[PDB]
């Protein structure tokens, strides 16, 4: 059974927002509706608050094992 | 000056500037106001897509003269770098395809770093939110002055502007002023009120 | 001639295509990449037979496209020794008769593979054969092709790779045989 | 007809391996020898 | 070492470089095989001694 | 200016061979033996592998071989030829 | 890319023809996207193979035909090569089988040959 | 380069807004749509 | 280049490469130091482990072993620099996964 913390760390927030912003900048599918938005990163933060992002982080332990957690499934906070 | 300590760890950089600083209390504690004559020079290589298309048409109509304007275009279907001094620009607003590149100026609300030279500790470099104003010197709120230890005696400040989304995001989330109020040494708070507020 | 082969590979899908199931997109792309090519050791591929493994879809810093590793299975054209074949005549030369299946064309049949009683022509390009007492000492074939029968007896792979700093052969060829007793003119046999 | 070509392979450095070269290895690496003490033509063109 | 990474120009280990991202992609692993009929051991068990 | 040739000339030239009969016989016996003893099962070439498809020709022109017979009382335990 | 096995399996002409038939089933069932000439290349190769394979005798065979043939001709001392190539030929005379059967007279006899010929001619 | 994106440019000249090096071209009142960064010397230290 | 007299932009000494690590950002550091500044691409041959050019290894006299990498130009300079002193940094290449 998963052992790592159930919260998302600063670094995970940063990288997931970054990569989803890169994706959204291109024509990748989008799920949250947008109020005239124009910047990728704002779309990214909107979705993250909506927990709509299609990503799974695969945390690595030092010995090669790993866990997976759903971004929609971690504990999130401002 | 040798190889390593020269151009391996000390590599120089472009998309940057330098200028004098002066106070401006009437802004928030998370914005730095760049001068207009610098916002025409640092440019962001945006990528046009379904959502943002029409805005960038508005920019490309302008040319390099009006502040919100652009300087170069690069195209998906051919990777040439047209220069907006030339040509009937409005047509090139129509010719855009998703995946093309347009190099826009700085626009109000763009993540931009900021720095003071004699780095001593983590906080000597931060990530503000940009704004444009007609004078010729970097202006920001004075509460942030203790971290930098800057004093408006005639100092110089550098400035950078990243070029890839993931880098932009890391600059905002980690290096934002609002996430770095306490110093990481002992938990003391540094960003606070100053002379003439304390009175 | 048609033979199955087992493959593995890694492939990416640009980030403007996640709107569709990955199995389908990997099918298209993997097809497009192999499409109508020779493999150095096994010859001309036709198409995939089926996929069997779709490893997880990684994403990499600076690239929006996901990256995935695959196990899959493909069909390739490899005739094996002495095997009996049917092919259109592709042409003629003193070095041998030319043969093709329309979709594939790299077959030759030299005079040693030709039937015995005659092994040269009237010096005209078309091969004209002879028999001992019957037959008109002239029977021949035509380039646009009759589907003749032949036995594969030799092959060759040749490296068409480039050499030296950057900036007539074909990689894969076969040899057939028609001289066997009971074999020869298709109008006759 | 065409033989399949690997267009590219995404690659990454694994290790550096420091070591010496022999006189014969040095020959094999070189493109040309240089056997002259002078560098330019004596003419006006200053050609190498 | 991270210093090496600065020398070599590739992302470091610590920080946001420490973990990986997998796409939440519409994917079926080990999808049903395409059958074949020509070959089975029942047909092709060798006849040699 | 112009680097010399790869092979500079030589004033001397190698002494010619001396003729000798029993030595020439030996010369002949050398080229005979080097081709002869390669048959001895101490010599090894690659084992047979990678046949196309079972064709009863392989039954008729089959290759014959039987495992070697070293001295089982002189080498360490694992010496069994298999 | 790597090849785990370049000699994974042989196949009967119907197997590839069956694949070709189901492949032409979806022929241009997608939209008029016209992505690249690779579309044209695969169309050319597949259509030309199908069209030529249409000229082969093994057209219109059936899976149960194949399997029942295999079971029927199991006892005739044949090799995999003989079995598969014969299924790929459907012969009509004893001349060509001697071409196909190595050491024919040392192994078989004309009555077995006739039984095989009748069975293959009728079944396929 | 040489051309503008497609048509009849063949010449190259320098121009630049701000501390840069871009290759003016003169079939389009353009910069060969390319530019290249000049490389130069100094901060160290007629024939023999 | 150097500075304002000759159009040199800015310098980012070691003491800011330290703060970037302090925060722990990685893509920012990578960008700022090799993408934006002086990114360049080079070619190597896996078989011998030496550098080449234009898709060809002059050492091995072969084509099937060369490949192209990204690299900070300063480090390519350094690899061409050591060899003069007969210290040869041979390379072993690997899959990117
Ligand atoms: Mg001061
Ligand atoms: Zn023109
Ligand atoms: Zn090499």
């Amino acid at each position: 059974k998963r052992i790592t913390t159930p919260y998302m760390t600063k670094y995970e927030r940063a990288r997931v927002l970054g990569t989803r912003a890169l994706q959204i900048a291109m024509c990748a599918p989008v799920m949250v509706e947008l109020e005239g938005e124009t910047d990728p990163l704002l779309i990214a933060m909107k979705e993250l608050k909506a927990r709509k992002i299609p990503i799974i982080i695969r945390r690595y332990l030092p010995d090669g094992s790993y866990e997976d957690w759903g971004v929609d499934e971690l504990i999130i906070t401002d | 000056q040798g190889r390593f300590r020269g151009n391996l760890s000390g590599k120089r950089v472009d998309f940057s500037g330098r200028t004098v600083i002066s106070p401006d209390p009437n802004l928030r504690i998370d914005e730095v106001a760049v001068p207009v004559h610098v916002a025409k020079i640092l440019t962001f290589p945006e990528k046009v897509n379904k959502a943002n298309i029409n805005f960038l048409r508005k920019l490309v109509q302008n040319g390099p003269e009006v502040h919100p304007g652009a300087n170069f275009i690069q195209q998906r279907h051919t990777q040439m770098k047209r220069f907006l001094k030339y040509g009937n620009r409005e047509k090139m607003a129509q010719e855009l395809k998703y995946g093309d590149i347009v190099e826009r100026h700085l626009i109000d609300g763009d993540v931009v770093l900021f720095n003071r030279q004699p780095s001593l500790h983590k906080l000597s470099i931060m990530a503000h939110l940009a704004r444009v104003k007609p004078h010729r010197t970097f202006r920001f709120n004075e509460c942030v002055c203790t971290p930098y230890n800057a004093d408006f005696d005639g100092d110089e400040m550098n400035l950078h502007l990243p070029q890839t989304e993931e880098a932009k995001a890391e600059a905002l989330v980690l290096m934002g002023t609002k996430a770095n109020l306490v110093t990481p040494r002992n938990g003391e708070p540094l960003i606070a009120a100053i002379q003439d507020f304390l009175t | 001639m048609f033979v199955l082969v087992e493959m593995v590979d890694t492939v990416r899908i640009p980030p403007w295509q996640f709107e569709r199931k990955l199995n389908d997109s990997i099918a298209e792309e993997l097809n497009k990449k192999l499409a109508n090519k020779v493999v150095y050791n096994v010859g001309l591929c036709i198409c995939l037979f089926d996929i069997t493994k779709l490893e997880d879809a990684y994403v990499f810093p600076g690239d929006g496209a996901s990256h995935t590793k695959v196990h899959f299975r493909c069909v390739v054209f490899h005739p094996f020794l002495d095997e009996i074949l049917i092919g259109k005549i592709k042409g003629c030369s003193p070095e041998g008769v030319h043969v093709s299946l329309g979709f594939f064309d790299d077959i030759l049949i030299p005079p040693e593979s030709l039937q015995q009683p005659a092994k040269f022509d009237e010096a005209e390009q078309v091969w004209v054969w002879e028999y001992e007492t019957e037959e008109g000492a002239h029977d021949l074939y035509m380039d646009t092709g009759e589907e003749i029968r032949f036995r594969v007896v030799d092959e060759s792979f040749v490296d068409t790779s480039p050499t030296g700093p950057s900036s007539k052969e074909a990689p894969y060829t076969l040899v057939g045989s028609i001289s066997e007793p009971g074999l020869g003119l298709l109008s006759w046999w | 007809k065409e033989q399949f070509r690997e267009t590219d392979v995404a690659k990454k450095i694994s290790h550096i391996c420091f070591g010496m070269k022999s006189p014969e290895e040095m020959r094999q690496q070189a493109h040309i020898q240089v056997v002259s003490k002078n560098l330019y033509s004596q003419d006006n063109q200053h050609a190498p | 070492g991270v210093s090496e990474c600065i020398i070599m120009g590739i992302p470091m280990n610590i920080g946001t470089g420490l973990f990986k991202l997998l796409h939440k992609a519409d994917r079926d692993p080990n999808p049903p095989k395409r059958p074949l009929i020509f070959d089975t051991n029942e047909f092709h068990i060798p006849l040699v001694t | 200016l112009k680097p010399p040739p790869l092979f500079p000339d030589t004033d001397y030239k190698p002494v010619p061979l001396k003729t000798g009969e029993g030595e020439e016989y030996m010369l002949a016996l050398k080229q005979e033996l080097r081709e002869t003893m390669k048959r001895m099962p101490y010599f090894i070439e690659t084992p047979e592998e990678r046949q196309d498809i079972e064709r009863y020709s392989k039954r008729y022109m089959k290759v014959y071989k039987e495992e070697w017979i070293p001295d089982w009382r002189r080498l360490p335990r694992e010496m069994m030829p298999r | 890319m790597e090849v785990k096995d370049a000699n994974s399996a042989l196949l009967s002409n119907y197997e590839v023809f069956q694949l070709l038939t189901d492949l032409k089933e979806q022929r241009k069932e997608s939209g008029k996207n016209k992505h690249s000439s690779g579309q044209q290349n695969l169309n050319t190769i597949t259509y030309e193979t199908l069209k030529y394979i249409s000229k082969t005798p093994c057209r219109h065979q059936s899976p149960e035909i194949v399997r029942e043939f295999l079971t029927a001709l199991k006892s005739h001392k044949l090799t995999k090569a003989e079995k598969l190539q014969l299924l790929n030929h459907r012969p009509v005379t004893a001349v060509e089988i001697q071409l196909m059967v190595e050491e024919s007279e040392e192994r078989l006899t004309e009555e077995q040959i006739e039984a095989l010929l009748h069975t293959v001619t009728s079944i396929l | 380069r040489g051309r503008c994106p497609d048509c009849g440019s063949t010449e190259l000249v320098e121009d630049s807004h701000y501390s840069q090096s871009q290759l003016v071209c003169s079939d389009c009142g353009c910069v060969v749509t390319e530019g290249v960064l000049t490389t130069t010397f100094s901060d160290e230290g007629s024939t023999g | 280049t150097e500075g304002r007299s000759r159009d040199g932009g800015l310098r980012l000494g070691e003491m800011e490469r330290d703060c970037l690590i302090g925060y722990g950002a990685s893509m920012l550091l990578l960008e700022r130091l090799m993408i934006s500044s002086d990114a360049f691409e080079v070619d190597v041959c896996g078989q011998c482990g030496l550098l080449g050019y234009s898709g060809w290894c002059h050492y091995c006299k072969s084509s099937c072993h060369v490949s192209s990498l990204r690299i900070p130009y300063a480090c390519k300079l350094l690899f061409q620099e050591l060899q003069s002193m007969n210290i040869i940094p041979r390379l072993k290449l690997s899959k990117y996964n």
